[PDB]
């Protein structure tokens, strides 16, 4: 069974740079997986931050950048703001029409 | 513009059935692949079902295969998720998901609804 | 004279069957055409400029900057399928015929009526309409094709598709040369991209006027005008589609083991290792002979950069493609590049009782399978070591130029000497019938807007105008606009379009696809309780034919 | 009758020399054809599916998924060079002739013999063969070309190449429409790539049967069948190759200094600075006139994406190329895309005494120099500042899409209005002779599998079958398979292929390349001590001709 | 060339045809089949993209 692994928790100081990583226990993540990054706040529905590994939906601040680093997907937040503290979830397209979701990373802005 | 509203979430005993209805607005409903994701209380997001193509092809996660049915009515701009033989493990918030790529799918959830909570308990 | 009619209304389609399976299809089309006197009696050189829209980064595809000569004349255009055939005639044609020829065209104007409008000074509006028996209608037939070719079907501005519904002509205009530069950008580009309109090149100026180029006939109420029969020299138009892709050309492999029980899970097997098979391939460094690598006589269809915009002297324009997208038949949502989209008003198929400026739209999916499925394409190394590794294969998901939304297929061109493709199918009712050929030295192999192309020439454009009806206070020395008596015309236009068609033959055991009325589309062909009519599009190339 | 022969064996090639250097080459080919009664008397719609093979990431090039109608008929195909010429005839043709024309084709079946097999119940196998004088052979000539064109040479399934070796016909099958999607992947892709077979499109179904489409003749032992002479309308085929690349077109530069002593180290020098020279170039921003930048009339050959696979309705297929790789003559290991590879069995050139299913294979290297050497290609900036720097030049070693095994040449297309290329050379003995032209509106400029293409039509396919020989217990209502008496046929097939050829002329002081027997290839043309024969391939376009 | 000139330097000129069949590649671009306007960075390949 496909398992997506990402850091359970991460921290970043205000105005700093943080990177959340999303990998596969077996295999590597590529642009063919169409990595997507979604942000969720307490008591609110998920918000799409990145799609197709690089595309942020209109209204998403430019401080969020998606890329493929090594064999994993990377979401970099530069100049992290207090409102960026949330649960970030990674979605991998596992071929055919199957989608898998990562465990999620709780990013807290100090 | 693009808005998705889920409804039908309610407390249900194990082994029952429930149909979640997702109303979409602000876009051509039939032109986009839709899906249902779910998040268990205190857990992460989990993909449940996907409906794609003009032929309404459907794919399901292993945890809901045989038990869940995903369908769509483009005349009503509605997405239906019918769950049968509901288990306690199905208790969670179910989110409508819309893919923003009509001719070239993003293969990712472009838009999300507020979600509907479903509780399965005896 | 005043009280004598000069023509007859005829809107009948005749199918005269010949020997050897040929039929002459003569479509008659009669319309009542209403014409108003031009807003201005002069020619204007108007520059349309929308730099505000394209100044938004990423909106360069919405460029509308151009220059046009607006003329006081109106164009009578019948170059659309709906002007000539109703759904029953089209059903007969597309079901019983395999190929279509464009034989001849005639048009004429008769029963000319000119009326002046007298508006009273009473505070509540009130007006009367009087026959101006001595007023004239100016009619010019550009049989020499001196004027620029401006088919109206591309703007949904031909004559109406309903015999019983009066129609109007379209005000005529043509393109004047201009220079324009527009540097593309995107949401996120910093700065102001270069966006200027440079004016006009003096060496390309071409100011045409109907008066100086075409003879003009003045038709009074008792006069009629006939263009005379014009005969085409176009190629035959196929009413059959091809289904064979390169994967279905030639002799299939021999199956050494066949299924012993019917069912979807039981497959026949070639029974020979792919590297131990016999045959011919163009890959001289591999022993594998498979359905994807075996040699084929040529290539069916081609790949081209899709949604590519090329800039030239006058700005950016989309690169056209001959064939539509592959997979638009398995998934209607895949229709995009090469699948023409038609937008039209209430005169040309939209529900006549609808309100608003929103047009009725449809994307046409051709039955021919000459398209491409770029998501299934890939490139790989000449070495061809299988299974291919990451660095030896370029996939449609691999970014090109560092962009995750652009892949090689977006810039990929496979047109070559081996490419074989079909002409565009007729689009009913909104499609164009014939189009003038370019006057270039090297000419395109086909046009994407009409199934018939004019090798030498095709009938001259018909222009109509209301002759100036001056008042007693006319002063040509005055710089103010000419003062005219408010005049308008109503005249009957009759046209005859002659085709030659071949009756189809049954080649296979199974039946073929036919257009039929059913419960779902039953009310698309009859009026509503208040008279609301519509004309939905119909597919033409229904029956299949073998490519090889 | 029973004891009367209905034909004569003829396998002679006649060269009748005409006036003005023309020769009629009439090749006669006679074979003994053995045919077994079909495994099944029905038509089957069999889906061959190998999703297991392509489910391995990176194996998408090994896709064999398809659907075929398997028919009870067998195809008699003589569309291969080896069926008509032996090595001596081919040597004469390729050495003494400069061009070849395809004039006519005839074929006939005679001396039909039908035998039934009676197998005894004795425990050790034992059987007898009896003449069935009233049994019939069903022969159908599709002179109207109603059936799909399925040339057997692409599968190495034509008639045998040895007059004295009995041959067999190939069981006939054709492609049935299907829909298939296969997303490419590579070793290292995570997940299951989209790989489904979607079924059949009802609008593309075409189920053909010989009975409903072609007249069928029942030949008894005393009957014979003749197709009649068919006459081709193809283009001439050149037996000469071109050597001139764009670098060798036009007037060479004048050498102001010539070598004073012979030797490989002594070179002539132009004697003028490259930026001070006179001439014409298409580079309007540079003063350099060199052998690489000077203007040439047009382009010889073209570049296309090599080992590119395009996906369409029915799956992925390799993109064909007209010309072979450049440098395959300086290095035989460079033969890959465009260099056809032929794999064949013991009937068609392989050593007849070999054992195993491994076929004999060879890659054909054409003498024509229209190919490309992509390792020597490059792109550079319009500025053209020399020597070019890193960022202003794209080299064949520069990764494209982030892949170090893919470069721009892999996706590079240079086909254009200036491209000039040659038709494919004949491949002896395994190459196809003629091929049917596509029924598309726009047709390819050439075919890569045969030097002759059928503009209008070429002779109908010949189908043979053993007429059902029922037992006394036949019951058409039974769902079980038809019970037949085990029957087979042996008949003599005779064909006549007529070519018109032109004798070559000596244009240069030096001699040209000719095909000759030597010590190395001496035993490739004679039988071994046990009768083992083979037919090695021969090149056709040996002599050179000037392109410009 | 001026017949009285001295030296091996030739007279040169670039010919500009009046026909407008040429291309202005700086104004070309490619973009995604989706065609969502205004186009974003990853959905457009511009002439300035390496």
């Amino acid at each position: 069974q496909t398992v997506v692994t990402q850091e359970p928790s991460l921290s970043v100081s205000p105005g700093g740079t943080v990177t959340l990583t999303c990998g596969l226990s077996s295999g590597s993540v590529s642009t063919s997986n169409y990595p997507g990054w979604y942000q969720q706040t307490l008591g609110r529905a998920p918000r799409t931050i990145i799609y197709r590994t690089s595309s942020r939906p209109s209204g998403v601040p430019n401080r969020f950048s998606g890329s493929i680093s090594g064999n994993k997907a990377a979401l970099t937040i530069t100049g992290a703001q207090p409102e960026d503290e949330a649960d970030y979830y990674c979605s991998l397209y596992m071929g055919s029409y199957t989608y898998v979701f990562g465990s999620g990373t709780q990013l807290t802005v100090l | 513009e693009v808005q998705l509203v889920e409804s039908g979430g309610d407390l249900v005993k194990p082994g029952g059935s429930l149909r979640l209805s997702c109303v979409a607005s602000g876009f051509t409903f039939s032109s986009y692949n839709m899906g249902w994701v779910r998040q268990a209380p205190g857990k992460g997001l989990q993909w449940v079902a996907w409906i794609y193509g003009s032929r309404s092809s459907t794919n399901y996660a292993d945890a809901v295969k045989g038990r869940f049915t995903i369908s769509r009515d483009n005349a009503k701009n509605t997405l239906y998720l019918q769950m049968n033989s509901l288990r306690a493990e199905d208790t969670a918030v179910y989110y409508c998901a819309r893919d923003g790529g009509s001719p070239a799918a993003y293969y990712g959830m472009d838009y999300w609804g507020p979600g509907t909570s479903l509780f399965v308990s005896s | 004279g005043v009280g004598i009619s000069t023509g007859t209304f005829n809107n009948q389609t005749e199918f005269k069957f010949l020997e050897n399976g040929w039929v002459y299809i003569t479509a008659n089309s009669s319309r009542l055409v209403h014409l108003n006197m031009p807003e201005s009696e002069n020619y204007r050189r108007v520059v349309v400029n929308n730099l505000d829209k394209t100044a938004v980064n990423g909106n360069m595809a919405l460029d509308d900057t151009h220059a046009e000569i607006v003329t006081p004349w109106s164009l009578v255009d019948a170059n659309a399928w709906g002007v000539w055939f109703n759904p029953g005639d089209w059903q007969l044609i597309v079901n019983t015929m395999s190929e279509l020829h464009l034989v001849s065209f005639e048009q004429e104007i008769f029963n000319v009526v000119l009326k002046t409008v007298s508006e009273s000074a009473t505070q509540p509006p009130t007006k009367v309409y009087n026959n101006d028996l001595t007023a004239s209608l100016m009619v010019a037939l550009d049989s020499n094709n001196t004027m620029p070719f401006t088919p109206a079907a591309m703007r949904s501005e031909t004559l109406g598709f309903y015999p019983w519904k009066p129609t109007i002509p379209t005000p005529w205009r043509y393109y004047f040369q201009w220079d324009r530069t527009l540097i593309p950008s995107h949401t996120g580009t910093s700065g102001t991209p270069t966006n200027i309109y440079h004016g006009t090149d003096p060496d390309d100026v071409q100011f045409y006027t109907i008066e100086n180029s075409v003879p003009v006939h003045l038709l009074r109420t008792g006069d009629e005008f006939a263009t005379g029969t014009f005969f085409f020299d176009c190629k035959p138009c196929r009413l059959t589609h091809t289904w064979q892709t390169n994967r279905a050309l030639g002799l299939p492999p021999f199956l050494n083991s066949l299924p012993q029980s019917e069912g979807g899970t039981n497959f026949g097997y070639i029974g020979v290792q792919q590297d131990k098979r016999r045959g011919v391939t163009q890959m001289g460094n591999t022993n594998y002979i498979t359905e994807a690598t075996i040699m084929r006589p040529a290539e069916v269809g081609y790949s081209a950069p899709y949604y590519s915009f090329e800039a030239s002297t006058q700005g950016p324009f989309k690169t056209p493609i001959a064939a539509g997208r592959g997979g638009a038949q398995t998934d209607e949502n895949q229709a995009a590049d090469g699948d023409p989209r038609y937008a039209f008003g209430r005169q040309h198929g939209q529900k006549t009782t609808t309100t608003g400026e929103t047009p009725e739209r449809f994307t046409y999916i051709a039955h021919q399978d000459t398209g491409r499925y770029p998501e299934g394409d890939w490139i790989q190394n000449i070495n061809f070591n299988l299974p291919v590794t990451d660095d030896n294969v370029l996939l449609p998901t691999d970014p090109i130029g560092g962009k995750t939304g652009i892949n090689y297929t977006n810039i990929f061109n496979t047109y070559g000497p081996l490419t074989a493709l079909n002409n565009v199918p007729p689009v009913y009712p909104n499609g164009q019938i014939w189009d003038k050929e370019f006057d270039t030295d090297l000419k395109p192999r086909l046009h994407v807007n009409a199934p018939f192309v004019c090798q030498n020439n095709c009938p001259g454009q018909l222009f109509v105008k209301v002759a100036p009806n001056l008042t007693n206070q006319y002063d040509p020395d005055a710089s103010a606009n000419m003062s005219r008596i408010v005049t308008y015309s109503d005249f009957w236009w009759k046209g005859k379009l002659v085709f030659k068609a071949k009756l189809r033959a049954s080649h296979t055991w199974n039946p073929i696809q036919q257009m039929s009325i059913n419960v779902d589309n039953q009310f698309n062909y009859v009026p509503s309780n208040i008279g609301g009519m519509k004309i939905v599009y119909e597919k033409s190339q229904l029956a299949p034919r073998k490519l090889y």
